[PDB]
DNA sequence: AACCGCCAAAC
DNA sequence: GGTCACCAATCCTGTCCCTAGTGGCCCCACTGTGGCGGT
């Protein structure tokens, strides 16, 4: 398959803004807000005393004894409240079946009969499971993830109401009680339902409610600044304004959809690691990507062999036993979600 | 300061371009009492296209110009649109009219052309706008500006040699002389007022008078050269 | 006909400018402000890691795991905000009977002709119902249509208001129950007088509804920034000012316009899409034009054979069986989108 | 002869 | 019936970090606005 110059996915999970807040006996919503403190910073680096040759600088002996001032946010729970609400709304629409461009009509006809063989295969299914997966043990809490007892609560478009007791019972390999199993079953099939039919409309309501401890710190997203003045604070949070102008201490949509989209372990064989849907397998923990561009792991050397691929899921339908390869499951988790897939004419 | 001083550059691009800014009437006025040849060969290959001329001292097209008296014959018609006030700024439908006078009364206070030497601009016809550029630019001679035609009028002795070193004969250089001497711009003032020129009222001994106001090529050129400078 | 050196028509169809606002218990305008957040983005493209030869390019091992700083808008609605408004005003004139600008009379009392034939054929009806229907189902809301329960209301300068309860139930090519089609009946009437009487002064104003999800994505008209500095948004929204000093978040003008205008499915017989009115029917999805210059389906084609299609028009209403040539309705839509048709003096 | 052609470049 | 008391005082000591990075694709409009000599 040759990739043309215009090639366009949509991506079809939609994340809001996750919003932290606390409920009293009169307000239903009252907002987690951070304040800025300035605290002492002490001179820690390799830099601050040796030289790249592993050499000590010559400084005073009393200058590594001082301390930087820190202009930090931090955000605490009051005093003596229980519980800790944060809810984001998830919509889903069926954007990986077409392409949102496409320049050429063969590679545009190639990968719509593609996605409908995955679908009839049964593919969906797989993935819907693990984005289900990482919403019910709470990956998108990211720090603030099984410091207390966590319930999560989701009210979906359909009716349907499902509660996870304690996210803290819950891991991704662990065996899980059949009530929990249960959950996971009728939530994947509602998301499936949604990544494949483009006539229905879901959405979901998903709030986690954790018990906070006494003055427990909250960690929301930080703001990407490098140009930060002597006066600001080095540290700061995303926050969402309230309709009165108070800002609720909130998550990036796509530090939710990070969490969400954190399936791919299908880079090695007994890979344990999962890590966020990338074209290269980007690992910033170990600063290596796990689908080089020297291996054909990488998204770009699969999605050019697509008509080879669709030879084997072919061999779905009569069979039906035999799994779905990993590097077509890879495939379709970057159609899901979604980005500019091309090249210069030549 | 002088011609030369420029030709140094090994460049002929740089060459040329400083040439042609050196030459034309926004910037200052160079020295050729020591380059009179050279002089005439780049004043003489200004008046082709710019297109045309790859090269300014490229000799041998100025001899294909200067031997075809239908080239040189064009730059002396030319002459006789020589003015010291330009008629067609900014309307240029003042139609066929030349005024070449010399400056006014000088005044304290006021700044005119009173307060410079009476130097020459060009303006009749566009198609004929590089066919001027030989008798209209000016240099430094000795220590004195002159123009070609100011400079052949009466000094000829001194540009014999420099016009004689491509191979023009002394029947047609002294034949060219006289009729650019004869042909020099007069008192020209214009026996008509242009439908296009501007008229008001002035209060003159016991009535009015019709005065059409006139730009001066000299006080404009400075003000470019003074623009260019950056100097206000 | 020949085309003249001046041949204009200004356009019938005149949309204000789409507001996104919200409501309070204290005002009934607040206006959806936009903020700039700097994310952290990858390095997922193909240039990134390959040579225009497919072979990969010589990066370090951590190249591909950097990230880029990405500074882009976001707008999301305020958390506990139930409904979200997006309103616009429309009016409509008589400008497709009459060239404002011909050079040649002939051409001028031609063109005349055409139009007063085409209006007591009740090709005007047609064009009509198709502008309106776009109104209805809500086509330029573009990426915020049936994100939720969204109810339209429309109140005309004759005194008229409709009100559609979901734009979820209805489509393009659906079947409508009783009510709705009563609403498409009655609006169309409304557009086609204004399409077609000078004497007729007729505006309505347009106001979606929308059933927001809890701190919802919305998605305004992106300003065209083909150079961006490192400081400033590399993604910027169109914004309204408000009379106060605030910055209500906005669709252009021309982007309502192309929305209501995407009518056009006369292009081929069994034609699925409908494409915004060009000159050249051109598919910006796909990147071909559905009516090229090669074929006879293009503007300027039809437009030099007006003559022809003349001749079909007089021998419409003495038979009123037989439907419009689909060339004649393609036609009316240029000439109601305006436009200079001028070839020039050869 | 009435009508196509010639002609410029600063910061 | 109407005003808002004087006399002096603003502390010294030490420091604001380290790592890595700001994307690909395509495009930037058609109409008109000349004087002058000549074949």
């Amino acid at each position: 398959m040759e990739l043309c110059n215009i090639l366009k996915y949509d991506r079809s999970l939609y994340p809001g803004k996750a919003v932290f807040f606390y409920k009293t006996a009169d307000s239903d919503f009252v907002p987690l807000e951070a304040d800025i403190n300035k605290i002492r910073g002490p001179k820690s680096g390799f830099t601050e005393a040796f030289t790249p040759q592993f050499s000590p600088k010559n400084i005073s002996p009393q200058d590594l004894t001082h301390n930087n001032i820190l202009t930090l946010e931090e955000c605490y729970v009051p005093p003596n409240v229980e519980h800790i609400f944060c809810r984001f709304s998830l919509r889903v629409q069926a954007n990986s079946l077409v392409p949102s461009g496409c320049s050429d009509p063969e590679v545009f006809s190639l990968l719509k009969e593609l996605a409908e063989t995955f679908k009839e295969c049964g593919g969906y299914k797989e993935l819907a499971v693990r984005y289900c997966r990482n919403i019910l043990i709470g990956t998108w809490l990211w720090r603030n993830q099984n410091t207390g007892n966590t319930q999560i609560e989701i009210k979906t478009s359909k009716g349907s109401c499902y509660l996870i007791d304690n996210t803290r019972k819950l891991a991704w390999e662990s065996k899980w009680a059949s009530d929990d199993l249960k959950v996971l079953e009728e939530l994947s099939n509602e998301i499936e339902s949604a990544l494949t039919d483009p006539n229905v409309f879901w959405s979901a309501d998903i709030t986690a409610k954790i018990e906070a401890s006494f003055c427990q710190e909250i960690y929301p997203s930080q703001i990407l600044n490098d140009k930060v003045k002597q006066g600001e604070a080095s540290k700061q949070f995303v926050k969402a304004k309230c309709a009165d102008g108070r800002y609720a201490v909130s998550f990036n949509s796509v530090k939710i959809g990070a969490a969400l989209q954190s399936i791919d372990d299908w880079w090695d064989e007994d890979a344990s690691k999962r890590l966020r849907v990338h074209e290269f397998g980007a690992d910033k923990e170990i600063g290596v990507a796990r689908r080089p561009p020297d291996s054909e792991q990488n998204f770009y050397s699969i999605f050019k062999n697509t008509e080879w691929y669709l030879s084997a899921l072919k061999n779905c339908i009569t069979n039906k036993n035999e799994k779905i390869d990993p590097a077509i499951y890879y495939l379709f988790s970057v159609l899901i979600k979604g980005g500019m897939f091309q090249k210069k004419a030549e | 300061m002088h011609l030369k001083e420029l030709l140094e550059i090994t460049d002929t691009t740089e060459r040329d371009r400083s040439l042609r800014r050196a030459f034309s009437p926004y910037t200052a006025m160079i020295d050729i009492t020591g380059s009179e040849a050279v002089a005439l060969i780049i004043l003489l290959n200004l008046t082709y296209r710019k297109n045309q001329v790859d090269d300014l001292l490229d000799k041998k097209l100025a001899k294909q110009a200067l031997k075809s008296e239908d080239h040189i014959n064009k730059c002396i018609k030319e002459i006789a649109w020589f003015h010291t006030h330009n008629l067609k700024y900014p309307d240029i439908r003042v139609s066929k009219q030349n005024l070449a006078v010399e400056p006014p009364t000088l005044h304290s206070y006021v700044l005119s052309s009173a307060n410079y030497p009476k130097a020459y601009g060009w303006s009749h016809n566009s198609a004929k706008v590089n066919f001027a550029k030989l008798f209209v630019s000016y240099f430094k001679w000795q220590n004195q500006v002159s123009w070609l035609a100011q400079v052949l009028a009466t000094n000829s002795d001194n540009w014999k040699s420099a016009f004689t070193s491509l191979g023009l004969s002394v029947k047609a250089f002294k034949s060219l002389c006289v009729t650019v001497k004869n042909s020099l711009p007069e008192e020209a003032i214009p026996d008509s007022v242009d439908r296009y020129s501007r008229q008001i009222r002035m209060p003159y001994h016991d009535g009015y008078l019709a005065v059409t106001p006139v730009i001066s090529h000299v006080v404009q050129s400075k003000i470019q050269q003074a623009a260019i400078d950056k100097r206000a």
